[PDB]
C-alpha cells in the first residue's frame, strides 16, 4: 500500500480509498468554473481542521482577498485560520511591464518565499493555484520549465502534499503540459449541460499506486462545500426487524398476516391518477404520528395547505400532528433543484429530523428531470439510505404492472385500481406482493369516505 | 540615485551579476548612483517584502515608477541603455 | 486594477470567438462573474439563453435559462423560482352546468 | 456574504441572489446579436433610475 | 386556456412542459381559477 | 433469510454449517467485467454444485 491524505470530502476519500497520495503532487484539471480552486481550498481547510496539518496556498493570479472571499460563503473562516497561522497565503505575482530580461535567471525568490511560509506555518500541505500565469509572465520557456520541474522535485524532496490547479485547454486535459510532470494523481472536473440542465461531474483519470473508482461521479457544491455520494458505495447490508408497522387502515392491516408490513421495509403504492395513493400515504403518516413517532411527508405535487384541506375531507387531521411537531411537510417541486441537491436535501433533513416513516409522493414526478439512469440512481440512493437508517419508506408511483424499474427492490407492493365497469367507476386495492409473510390474495373493493379508507366485506 | 541588487548565495549567476555591475558602472560611466547588494538566502522575508521572484534582480527606485532588470547583466550595452537617463 | 481600486461596478462586453468564451483572452483577467449569452436555432426555431458560467463568491443558478427581449427589455422567468406555497380557499366555484355542479 | 448590485432584471437578479458583484468587473460573452450591449445598457439605466 | 395541447410541436416536450408549469403556478399563486382544455388520443402530456 | 424462514426453508442452517454461500451484491457496485471476474473467482474457489 501507499500513504494517503484525507481531504475532508467523504465521498472522494472513499472513492480514492483514503484520499490523495501523501508526499506526491496531484493535478486538478478542468475548464473555468469547474471548482478547482474550491477543491484546493477545502483540501487545505479540512487538512488543517480535522487532521492537524498546516497548509500553504501559493496563488499566482488571485489575490488573498479574493482567495478568502471565495470560501467565506462556504462557512470556512480563512481570515481566522490565517489570523492563527494554520494556513499561510502567498500571492506570488509578477508584472512583465517593469521586467527586462538580460542573461539567465532562476525562480529563486519563489523557492525562498515558499520555504519561508512553510517554516512559518509548519505546513505539510501546499496548493499551487494558476501556475499558467507564471509561464505567461516570463518570456524564456525553457527556464520556467526547468524551474518548476525543480520546484516539484523540491516539494517531493522535502515531502509535502501538494495539489496543483491547471486549466484544461483544447487538446488534452491540460493546456501547458503539466500532465507530462504530474502523474501521481489526475482529477478531471467537468460541468456539462444537457437538455438545458447543467451537472457537475468528477473523474479520477489516473491514480498511480492502487485501485480507485473509474466512473464519472456527479458531485454538488453546497453550503457545506464539496459533497459526493457515489452510487458505487451502496451495499446490501441491511439489518432486518421482526416488528410490524400499522398502515392505519384496519382492514388492510388484517388482510396481511402479522398485522402489517415489516418495519423498515420499502413499500410502493401504485395506481392511476385519482386512485388514492396520496390518501394511503397520508393514512400511513397519520397512523405513525398517532403512536408518538415522527414522520416526514415529502410532496412533489402539492402545497402543505392544499394537502391539508384535501385530507381534512377524508378526516385525516394532519394539521394536528404538524402543529404538535410530529409531522413534517416539504412540498418541493421536482424542478426546484437538480437531482443531486434533491438527494442531498432529502438526506440532510431526514438525518436532522430522525423520523420513523418517510413518505415520498410521488417518485414518478422525477421522470423528465433527467435520463432514466440518473433518476434511478437518485431513487436507489434514497431507498438504500432509508433502509440503512431503518426507516419505513412509503413511495407513491403513478400507473399507466411495472412502472419505472424501481419496483425491483420494493418489499411490499399495494396496487390501487379505479376501474370503469357497468357504466360506473369502482375502487379496489390489492397487495401485489408482501415479502416474508402470507397475505390475502383477494382484490378487495374499498370505498373512501369521511371515516377514512374502508374496505367492503 | 539608488540601485538594489538581489541575489542568492555564492551562485555563479549572482557573482557574475555583481561583477558585471561593477564593470558597467565603472568602465562605462561614472558613479551617478549608489549600489546596494542584498543576498536573499539569509533574509527570505525581504524577498517577500520587495516582491522578488527571479534571481538575479537589479531594481531602481530613484524615479517614481519602479523598474527592474532580471538576469546576470551579461549585455553591457543593453544594461546601460536600460539604466540610462 | 484602477476600476477596482476606486471601487466602481464595471461590466465588460466581449465577443465569444471560436475556442473559448472569449477571443481576446479577457477571461484571463475577469473571473468575478462570467455570463454567456447564446442564440441557438433548432428545427428552424431560434431561442435566446443565458448562463452564469462562473460567479465567484456565492451560490447561484447553473442551468441555461431561456430569456426574452421585449418592449420592457430583458425578461427572465426561470423555472427554478416556482415554489409550492399556494394559499387555499374554502369557497366553491360554479361551472354553469347545474347537474355537473350537483354531482360533486 | 458579498455585496451585490441589482440590474433591474428581476429574473437575473434572483438567479444571482442579488445581482452582479459590487466593485468587481463582470464579463458578458456571446456572439454578435446575443444582446450584450443591451444587457449593459439596461444595467446602467436600471441602476440610475 | 383552450387548448393546452396545441403547443405540442412548438418545441421539445420539456420546453412546453416548462411553459405550462410556469403558467399554472402563476395562476395558482394569483388565486385564479384555471380551466385547461386538452385533446385526447387517460394520460395526455404529463401535465 | 427471514423471507425464506416464512416458507420454512431454513437457509441459516446450511449457511451456518458452511454448505451455502450468499453474496448479496448490487448490480451497480462493480462494472460488468468485475461482476464476471468476482463471480468466476468465487465459484472456482468454493467449487459448489449449484449456483443460483
Ligand atoms: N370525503 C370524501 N368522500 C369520498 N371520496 C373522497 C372524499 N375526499 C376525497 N375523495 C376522493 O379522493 C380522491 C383523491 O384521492 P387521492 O388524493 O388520495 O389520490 P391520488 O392517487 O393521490 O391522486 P393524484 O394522482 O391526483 O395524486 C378524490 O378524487 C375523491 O374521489
Ligand atoms: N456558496 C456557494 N455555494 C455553491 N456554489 C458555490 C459557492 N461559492 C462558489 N460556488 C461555485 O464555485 C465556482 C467557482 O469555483 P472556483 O474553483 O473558485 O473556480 P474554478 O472552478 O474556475 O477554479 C462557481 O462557479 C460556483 O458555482
Ligand atoms: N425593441 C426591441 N425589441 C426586441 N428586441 C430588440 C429590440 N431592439 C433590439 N433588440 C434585439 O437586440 C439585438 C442586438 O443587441 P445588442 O446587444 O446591441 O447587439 P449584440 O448582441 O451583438 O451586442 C438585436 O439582435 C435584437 O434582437
Ligand atoms: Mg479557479
Ligand atoms: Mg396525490
Ligand atoms: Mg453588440
Amino acid at each position: 500500500g501507499i500513504g494517503k491524505s484525507p481531504t475532508g470530502i467523504q465521498g472522494f476519500d472513499e472513492l480514492t480509498l483514503g484520499g490523495l497520495p501523501t508526499g506526491r503532487p496531484s493535478l486538478v484539471c478542468g475548464s473555468a468554473g469547474c471548482g478547482k480552486t474550491l477543491f484546493a481550498s477545502t483540501f487545505l481547510i479540512n487538512g488543517v481542521r480535522d487532521h492537524g496539518e498546516p497548509g500553504v496556498f501559493v496563488t499566482f493570479e488571485e489575490r488573498p482577498e479574493d482567495i478568502v472571499n471565495n470560501v467565506a460563503s462556504l462557512g470556512f473562516e480563512l481570515d481566522k485560520l490565517i489570523e492563527e497561522e494554520k494556513i499561510a497565503i502567498e500571492h506570488i505575482a509578477v508584472d512583465p511591464s517593469e521586467v527586462a530580461e538580460i542573461g539567465d535567471y532562476d525562480l529563486e525568490g519563489l523557492f525562498l518565499r515558499l520555504e519561508l511560509a512553510i517554516d512559518t506555518v509548519g505546513a505539510k500541505r501546499v496548493v499551487l493555484d494558476t501556475i499558467e500565469s507564471l509561464f505567461s509572465a516570463f518570456s524564456n520557456p525553457a527556464i520556467l520549465r526547468a524551474e518548476i520541474r525543480r520546484l516539484f522535485d523540491w516539494l517531493k524532496e522535502r515531502g509535502l502534499t501538494t495539489v496543483i490547479t491547471a486549466e484544461r485547454g483544447d487538446g488534452a486535459l491540460t493546456r501547458q503540459g503539466l500532465e507530462e510532470y504530474v502523474s501521481d494523481c489526475v482529477i478531471l472536473l467537468d460541468h456539462r449541460v444537457e437538455n438545458q440542465i447543467s451537472t457537475r461531474r468528477l473523474r479520477i483519470v489516473k491514480y498511480r499506486g492502487t485501485a480507485h473508482g473509474t466512473n464519472e461521479y456527479p458531485f454538488l457544491i453546497d453550503t457545506d462545500g464539496f459533497s459526493v455520494l457515489p452510487v458505487s458505495a451502496l451495499g446490501l447490508l441491511h439489518q432486518v426487524h421482526e416488528e410490524r408497522i400499522a398502515s392505519g387502515v384496519p382492514d388492510l392491516d388484517a388482510m396481511m398476516a402479522g398485522g402489517g408490513f415489516f418495519r423498515g421495509s420499502s413499500i410502493l403504492v401504485s395506481g392511476v391518477a385519482g386512485a388514492g395513493k396520496s390518501s394511503l400515504a397520508a393514512h400511513f403518516a397519520a397512523a405513525a404520528c398517532a403512536r408518538g413517532e415522527r414522520a416526514m411527508y415529502f410532496s412533489f405535487e402539492e402545497a402543505a395547505d392544499q394537502a391539508v384541506r384535501n385530507m381534512r375531507s377524508l378526516g385525516l387531521d394532519l394539521g394536528r400532528w404538524r402543529d404538535a411537531g410530529l409531522l413534517r411537510f416539504m412540498a418541493t417541486r421536482p424542478t426546484f433543484y437538480s437531482l443531486e441537491m434533491h438527494l442531498a436535501v432529502i438526506l440532510r433533513e431526514v438525518m436532522r429530523f430522525e423520523p420513523s416513516v418517510v413518505v415520498l409522493d410521488p417518485i414518478s414526478a422525477f421522470t423528465e428531470s433527467g435520463d432514466r439512469l440518473e433518476v434511478q440512481s437518485m431513487l436507489l440512493r434514497i431507498v438504500d439510505f432509508l433502509k440503512n437508517r431503518g426507516i419505513t419508506g412509503i413511495f407513491t408511483h403513478l400507473a399507466h404492472t411495472t412502472d419505472a424499474g424501481l419496483e425491483e427492490l420494493m418489499d411490499g407492493w399495494v396496487l390501487m385500481l379505479n376501474r370503469e365497469v357497468n357504466g360506473e367507476f369502482n375502487r379496489e386495492l390489492y397487495l401485489l406482493k408482501a415479502r416474508g409473510m402470507a397475505h390475502s390474495n383477494q382484490v378487495r373493493e374499498f370505498l373512501m369516505s369521511d371515516r377514512g379508507i374502508s374496505l367492503l366485506p | 540615485r539608488r540601485l538594489v541588487l538581489y541575489v542568492a548565495g555564492q551562485t555563479p549567476k549572482s557573482l557574475a551579476a555583481i561583477s558585471n555591475l561593477r564593470r558597467i558602472c565603472e568602465e562605462n560611466l561614472p558613479g551617478q548612483y549608489e549600489v546596494e547588494v542584498i543576498d536573499l538566502k539569509q533574509n527570505p522575508r525581504l524577498a517577500k517584502e520587495h516582491s522578488i521572484v527571479a534571481i538575479p534582480t537589479l531594481v531602481r527606485e530613484l524615479p517614481v515608477p519602479i523598474r527592474k532588470i532580471i538576469g546576470d547583466l551579461s549585455d553591457k550595452e543593453q544594461v546601460l541603455v536600460n539604466l540610462k537617463m
